[PDB]
């Protein structure tokens, strides 16, 4: 994803 | 101009210590997170450590936590990796890398050419260089045989960098003696054998050995 | 992160390199190209952007559990290892995929065979190295057999093979026969016999010691 | 040299449209996320929109989603904000801001000086400038009275920027006529009243009005 | 994000400005200083780092539900509004605190009072503005009363007050009496009477129309 | 926190 968020389940 | 250059590689004894330096040029070093990334011979990239711009916040791969220390000197535009208690699993090319996020995700946008650290009980040994002389269809082959060195790597260029076309520098083979051997060859037009001069330039940085050898037909 | 060990593709056609990891689609993925003996180089970053310099044939996508590097109109220059990479915020670590070698298919091509006698220089040390060179052939599979006074040699040679040439997609190979100076001078005819799919019958290159 | 400069502010009718431009200098514009941030008169900072380096990925405050469009022209090193269906809640100073994460967190590391957008049904009206003339302990006071303009803002400098010490430019007051009025004063040594020249420089950008006025003792 | 509307502190002492938000300690917080009519300026970023240029007296911390900007050895130059800021990854928005005005306490200081007659220029338009100036006083509370031929005026004046001066921490104030030219010429003595804690008794400045 | 991670409960 093109997103600045860093979390990944 | 913009570049990273690793030094301090070579052989090191198991359980002993080695310190790598990375010298940055062409950019404002103190503005960037900097990292070490390593690659064991024939293996994949493995992240080793990050260091924050101001030198205190640092992250480590688990397998090196406790033995490795990453540090930096912004005044010197330099990155360091202090490696202790080295083992065979630490044998690898060590890359200096710049951290960057442009749009979305952190990655490495600038790499050094890397330096090979070999963890081994054995002493360094520089190579002997022997000519592979051409036999005098329109194309002749010639080269250099780089024999009996340790540890890796050897680099070979031809005519100080001028000759690049048709050059093949083979992967080293590990000989039964436990030393490496490598050949570098090049195919050139036969009609230059009596005219053009062919010099192989061999560099074995681990033993600070540099040899040039010119190769001719004999008789 | 999981990558296929290798992908091969014909020139002009499309290479697809996947990068597997749970919910990798939820974050940004980047891709490095690494030529043998060279530093990694970004070819795609932030899922699908290209640095300047990088041909439009390189594209990326990322969704679900799989990011994909796509190389269109493949050419010899695209031979390399490719690594995906993410950053893992749960352990503060950069994570790489295991890497994928891209091989470019080409037509069968016969080797040029050359044989090289030991130098005079090396002989004075008591060892003879005889080098056989197979230059620029395809496919990689080749059989090199040494013969000394027509005796098939065994156990006294080693081979090295280059990576795929970045311009013509061929391989090259060196075979070294190693003998003591004493055993070397005991015999006359040193031959390298090459079997390969580009050759209708085996090719032999040889020399007579002392010429 | 490194700077952002907003233009395109002033009065605009409710329901109508206005487009702000931001011109970047001194840095490589195309390398940065860019943003608009606004501040209603006497209120706090409010984030409005972000735009990615390549102009397509964009984020918006909810309250402006659908009415505002952020865009950019990297060749022109320029950021735009297209504002439609404007209402009184959109009246604010609009700041152009550069996005940056150095070590850890995204913030705004470069700001423009901002431009005030006033949503109003009323026509622009430039000010009249009248002297506040000094009465001739060691210190005399003088100034300019800037009267009956609309909308905000007026800026006042003294002697084209040379005179800054002891200057007080008061907040405008809203008069019963619905027009603003403001005074700018300055205390200077009395012994200069016959010597030094005092010019107030008034700028009302919304009406493109610029007035200079020199202030004297009378008799 | 929640901030106290104001904090006041004596010179040389320490100002603490909090920024409240649920689990704000889990991410990075940044702080902007804004002087009246000026652009925001980063003074602390990434919880506790300082840009170059910014005095070491500015520090930050961030934990639990509260980030804190600390200004040590406060001086007049530190008068401003301060805003905390985070980025919110759940809605892709930048979030600001409501802002905190820092006021510097100082000693009581009496105003210098000046009165200004309407200009000849303005009179030709049928309106008289009479301006009373209270220059550089503290505290901010002041009472200005207009008298015309000793008649206390009401409902025909307006006041404006500067922000705290960035060097001596004082305030200044302008009071404008507005009359039609006709009512202005009907009277002689125009007086501004100032009551303030720095003055032992009220101070009156006046003029006689036509001088 | 001085961290590059962006999540906040």
């Amino acid at each position: 994803a093109r997103t600045k968020q860093t979390a990944r389940k | 101009e913009v570049q990273l250059v690793e030094t301090g590689g070579g052989v090191v004894q198991p359980g002993r210590s080695l310190r790598l330096s990375c010298t940055a040029s062409g950019f404002t070093f103190r503005d960037y997170w900097m990292s070490w990334v390593r690659q064991a011979p024939g293996k994949g990239l493995e992240w080793v450590a990050d260091i924050h711009q101001d030198g205190q916040v640092r992250y480590y791969l688990d397998a090196v936590k406790g033995r490795f220390t990453i540090s930096r000197d912004n005044a010197k535009s330099s990155l360091y990796l202090q490696m202790n208690s080295l083992g065979a699993e630490d044998t690898a090319v060590y890359y200096c890398a710049r951290n960057f996020v442009r749009g979305f995700g952190w990655h490495f946008d600038l790499w050094g050419r890397g330096t090979l650290v070999t963890v081994s009980s054995a002493s360094t040994k520089g190579p002997s260089v022997f000519p592979l002389a051409p036999s005098s269809g329109g194309t002749a082959a010639l080269g250099c045989l780089v024999k009996d060195y340790f540890p890796e790597p050897v680099t070979v260029s031809w005519n100080s960098g001028a000759l690049t076309s048709g050059v093949h520098t083979f992967p080293a083979v590990l000989q039964s003696s436990g030393l490496y051997s490598l050949s570098s060859v090049v195919t050139v037009p036969s009609s230059s054998l009596g005219t053009q001069t062919y010099i192989c330039n061999v560099n074995h940085k681990p033993s600070n050995t540099k040899v040039d050898k010119k190769v001719e037909p004999k008789s | 992160l999981t990558q296929p060990p290798s992908v091969s593709v014909a020139p002009g056609q499309t290479a697809r390199i996947t990068c597997g990891g749970t919910n990798i689609g939820d974050i940004s993925v980047h891709w490095y190209q690494q030529r043998p003996g060279q530093a990694p180089l970004v070819v795609v970053y932030d899922d699908s952007d290209r640095p300047s310099g990088i041909p439009e044939r390189f594209s990326g996508s990322n969704s679900g559990n799989t990011a994909t590097l796509t190389i269109s109109r493949v050419e010899a220059g695209d031979e390399a290892d490719y690594y995906c990479q993410v950053w893992d915020d749960s352990i503060n670590a950069y994570v790489f995929g295991t890497g994928t070698k891209v091989t470019v298919l080409r037509t069968v091509a016969a080797p040029s065979v050359f044989i090289f006698p030991p130098s005079d220089s090396q002989l004075k040390s008591g060892t003879a190295s005889v080098v056989c060179l197979l230059n620029n052939f395809y496919p990689r599979e080749a059989k090199v057999q040494w013969k000394v006074d027509n005796a098939l040699q065994s156990g006294n040679s080693q081979e090295s093979v280059t990576e795929q040439d970045s311009k013509d997609s061929t391989y090259s190979l060196s075979s070294t026969l190693t003998l003591s100076k004493a055993d070397y001078e005991k015999h006359k005819v040193y031959a390298c016999e090459v079997t390969h799919q580009g050759l209708s019958s085996p090719v032999t290159k040889s020399f007579n010691r002392g010429e």
